[PDB]
């Protein structure tokens, strides 16, 4: 037969849900960040554990070790690439002091939220999942879709969406047409 | 002995 | 002074409580300060606006200098 | 009399003409094919006569002359007939000009003992202000806004214009008709700047939404829009091949843009007062790239608003050599009128001694194309022109005409005579107000008028 | 107005052809016919239609291109 | 000892007129004096670029008053040509304003710059 295709999960349940704590931290950040549910949350947290532990791991490791210097290097570019870690903050150890809230900023629609294309994170997230927002020439419908610094500034209405240049969407043409008739 | 030294162009049109 | 005159300058300085005090106040404060005696003065009104920036921007002339010239206030 | 034939007997005829006129007729059809090869092959800084140039001003009425788009017939060697659209127009030199006062004008410079010619012009209005208020019925047939810039095809069929009223019109040189209108479609697309591929059809847009666009304006239609400059692109030049450049402007970022390939190249100063000062044991840091001109498909030249006019190379992302200060300090202000103290060394103090001086902008800066001179311009009231080492590794200061006075918004050159002995004559459009915007202060003795010199070769 | 753009070709004189990649820009355009390139293809190649052919063509996501 | 005091350096200015250049597009940006004037008495301003080529200079100097009061930093560039250019406006601009978001897109950048300009003061 075909060879197997990979997959794995890219969340994991936390250790104990239901702490009052915890709960309102998740109200808290679904509120100020438009999130759907608490998936996306455990998520982000899955991804941020994962970096943390491979920094503390790699910490642990002496200095000037082969692999301490390739493996942190290559996770300070990438946490610098997509933001979450400043130009003047590249070591591990202030890896290990990243949190959660860096990545959800990162998020594309708290970016339309904030650049002013979107009033509020959820007129953003409404405009991403209508094809309203483009990327450079890209237009992107995913939310969850992880800016990077370069891209960030790119952000754009798309030129195919009414607010972009195009024409007016079926309702306002509709209207339109009642009017004359 | 040296290797052998190594060695068609993109073409385009408008239309409409 | 030179911009609108002796009396009416301290008047201004005196409604503000210091030249120090007229300075620092924005251009459209200035004008409400000198608008219960009709100091500054819909074509009326847009002179008077105009005025009133223009003599805020005399009293900074006055206030920061040590020892301020009119040659400014004449142009202005 | 078959159409090949056609083609033997004006080649024929051809190869007559350059026997007349003289190896030497190797060494000319060789030159004649120097263009497709992306090479400079025209080495003639030193015969030129910057001296003994006849400068000329000609006063036009329209404020803040913008632009100037200079067109010439060439004769084209694979089919041996001149690019002029018609038989009228056999070798006549037309300058097209657009002013902030929405009006495009046109002038013969054939004659370069005489100064230019008016021959005809459109002006638009309130008139043309669209009532749709939507972008995509913005197809008005005058302008409403200010226009910043004119390029003419080089087939001498169309001039077109753009500018903040965010379309692109084409007009007939002929009589200035408009023949179609094309929305940017943006809500920022404000046109700053047009460049023709050279001997081609092809167009293309700089727009203040940070985009570049490009026309067929044989077709009439847009064709793409590239993407990646962070800040709007002030100024654009293309050549015979697709490969048009461009510069950011606060981006301080220039690019090359490999349109076939979908590429991209890009190019940043990097330039550090600190490591400059060092090194040498006034340097002013580099805030934005205005101008570009391409000397070579290899090579290009940008111009900052500190006063820099660096030379750059594909290969190299770093400039290869740099020139600070190109036009000067700009005059420090008066101590009489800095403060209005009465003594005249606390105003002395305000002046803070040179610290408050700054550089001239490179307004202007044109190369001729596969040449080693280019023009500088700026409100220096001079035009300066540098000449380019035979390597391409460094440049010179040639000349200077002081005949213009104001703001120099664009540069042309426009070239006449026998092969060996050419006629340069530059034309600078002149403007009491740099062409984007207001900010400059009046600068005494600048008139609206376009600037005429001719310079000569002899050796 | 639609715009085609020929990249890495390969000529092949074991199979006698030109392989390439093709890109087409077609705004404010659901996509072209193959047909229609085709005629396109032939035209800048000089070369007949019947030795033209084109296939796995797939609009990229936003369309346009 | 010039009334114009601290006056950025080069580099310092390059800085600044790129921050002030995005703070334009992203309407975090108050131009002209009187502006700057009132956002101090809000308390809605993070520091003040002031032009200390400004002709005369004097004008814009009740703004550094306002400022230490209230703890503002501020600096002086030297070109009000410049200045104006960044902030987008067609015309020369003396002194300009920074507005208070800490929910806004720069706002790394512009501390950035508000950690720099209170080690020059
Ligand atoms: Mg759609």
């Amino acid at each position: 037969p075909r060879a197997p295709r990979t997959y794995s999960k890219t969340y994991s349940t936390p250790k104990r849900p239901y702490e009052s704590s915890r709960l309102d931290a998740e109200l808290k950040l679904a509120g100020e960040f438009g999130l759907k549910n608490k998936k996306e949350i455990y998520r982000i947290s899955f991804q941020l554990s994962k970096i943390r532990r491979a920094a503390r791991d790699l910490l642990t490791r002496d200095e000037k070790d082969p692999k301490r210097l390739f493996e942190g290097n290559a996770l300070i570019r990438r946490l610098v690439r997509v933001g979450v870690l400043s130009e003047d903050k590249k070591k591990l150890d202030y890896v290990l002091a990243l949190k959660v809230e860096d990545f959800l900023e990162r998020r594309l629609q708290t970016q339309v939220y904030k650049l002013g294309l979107a009033k509020s994170v959820h007129h953003a997230r409404v405009l991403i999942t209508q094809r309203h927002i483009a990327v450079g020439k890209q237009i992107v419908n995913i939310p969850s879709f992880m800016v990077r610094l370069d891209s960030e500034k790119h952000i754009d209405f798309a030129p195919t969406s009414p607010f972009g240049g195009a024409r007016p969407g079926r309702v306002a043409r509709r209207n339109a047409a009642r009017k004359a008739e | 002995p040296r290797a052998a030294k190594k060695r068609a162009k993109g073409k385009n049109l408008s239309f409409k | 002074s030179e911009l609108i005159g002796e009396v009416i300058g301290a008047r201004l300085i005196s409604h503000a409580g210091s030249l120090t005090n007229l300075s620092k106040q924005a251009a459209s404060t200035v004008q409400i300060l000198g608008a219960e005696k009709a100091l500054f003065r819909k074509n009326k009104g847009r002179i008077s606006r105009y005025l009133a920036n223009k003599c805020s921007m005399a009293s900074r002339i006055d206030n920061y200098s040590e020892e301020p010239s009119n040659v400014f206030g004449s142009v202005l | 009399e078959n159409p090949a034939d056609k083609r033997r007997r004006l080649a024929k005829q051809y190869l007559e003409n350059l026997k007349s006129e003289a190896d030497i007729i190797a060494s000319r059809l060789k030159e004649d094919v120097a263009e497709q090869q992306g090479r400079v092959f025209r080495y003639f800084g030193d015969k030129l006569l910057i001296s003994e140039a006849k400068q000329s001003f000609t006063r036009v009425g329209e404020n803040n002359l913008t632009c100037i788009s200079c067109f010439q017939p060439v004769l084209n060697k694979y089919t041996f007939e001149e690019s002029s659209n018609g038989d009228k127009n056999k070798g006549r030199l037309f300058a097209y000009t657009v002013s902030k006062d929405l009006q495009l004008t046109k002038y013969d410079i054939t004659d370069f003992s005489k100064r230019p010619k008016k021959l005809k012009y459109a002006k638009g209005g309130a008139k043309y202000i669209p009532t749709s208020k939507h972008e995509y019925e913005n197809t008005t047939e005058g302008h409403y806004d200010e226009i910043l810039t004119v390029a003419a095809s080089p087939d001498g069929k169309y001039v077109v214009t753009g500018g903040r009223d965010r379309k692109l019109i084409v007009w007939s040189t002929e009589s200035l008709s408009p023949v179609k209108v094309i929305p940017t479609k943006d809500r920022r697309g404000e046109v700053l700047s047009l460049a023709f591929r050279k001997n081609s059809d092809q167009l293309y847009a700089s727009c203040a939404d940070f985009k570049i666009r490009t026309y067929s304006i044989n077709q009439f239609s847009q064709l793409e829009i590239l993407y990646g400059h962070h800040d709007i692109v002030e100024d654009i030049s293309a050549l015979a091949m697709e490969r048009c450049v461009t510069v950011g402007a606060r981006d301080r970022t220039a690019m090359l843009w490999k349109i076939p390939d979908e590429t991209r190249l890009t190019f940043r100063g990097g330039d550090e007062p600190q490591k400059l000062l060092r090194r040498w044991m006034l340097f002013f840091c580099e805030g934005s790239i205005d101008v570009v001109s391409m000397v070579d498909d290899f090579h290009f030249i940008t111009g900052s608003d500190n006063g820099n006019i660096c030379l750059w190379s594909l290969a190299k992302k770093k400039p290869i050599f740099t020139e600070r200060i190109a036009h000067g300090i700009l005059p420090e202000p008066s101590f009489n009128d800095i403060s209005g103290e009465t003594d005249e060394e606390l105003r002395k103090r305000q002046l803070q001694g040179k610290k408050l001086l700054q550089p001239f902008w490179i307004t202007s800066l044109y190369a001729i194309p596969y040449s080693n001179v280019f023009i500088s311009g700026s409100w220096s009231g001079s035009l300066k022109v540098w000449k380019i080492s035979d390597n391409l590794r460094s440049f010179e200061l040639l000349g200077e005409l002081s005949g213009a006075k104001g703001v120099v918004t664009k540069i042309q050159v426009v070239e006449s005579g026998k092969h060996g002995k050419e006629k340069f004559r530059i034309l600078a459009s002149i403007a009491k107000e740099h062409r984007l915007g207001r900010w400059i202060a009046n600068v005494s003795g600048a008139r609206n008028g376009i600037y005429s010199a001719v310079i000569d070769q002899t050796g | 107005a639609v715009t085609i753009r020929t990249r890495k070709v390969i000529s092949n004189p074991l199979l006698a052809r030109k392989q390439f990649v093709v890109d087409v820009l077609h705004p404010n355009r659901a996509n072209v016919s193959k047909d229609e390139l085709r005629e396109k293809l032939a035209e800048v190649y000089k070369a007949e239609k019947d030795a033209v052919s084109v296939f796995g063509f797939r609009t990229q996501f936003g369309g346009g291109k | 000892n010039p009334k114009a005091f601290p006056l950025a350096d080069a580099a310092l200015t390059q800085q600044i007129l790129d921050v002030v250049q995005q703070a334009a597009n992203l309407r975090q940006l108050k131009k002209g004096a009187n502006e700057a004037t009132k956002t101090l008495n809000r308390g809605i301003s993070e520091f003040i670029i002031m032009a200390a080529d400004c002709e005369p200079i004097e004008i814009l100097l009740h703004l550094p008053l306002l400022c230490e009061d209230k703890n503002v930093p501020y600096v002086f560039v030297p070109s009000r040509v410049a200045l104006g250019r960044a902030c987008g406006v067609s015309r020369p601009v003396i002194a300009a304003s920074i507005t208070t978001n800490d929910a806004s897109a720069i706002k790394t950048q512009i501390y950035a710059v508000k950690d720099k300009i209170e080690t020059l003061l």
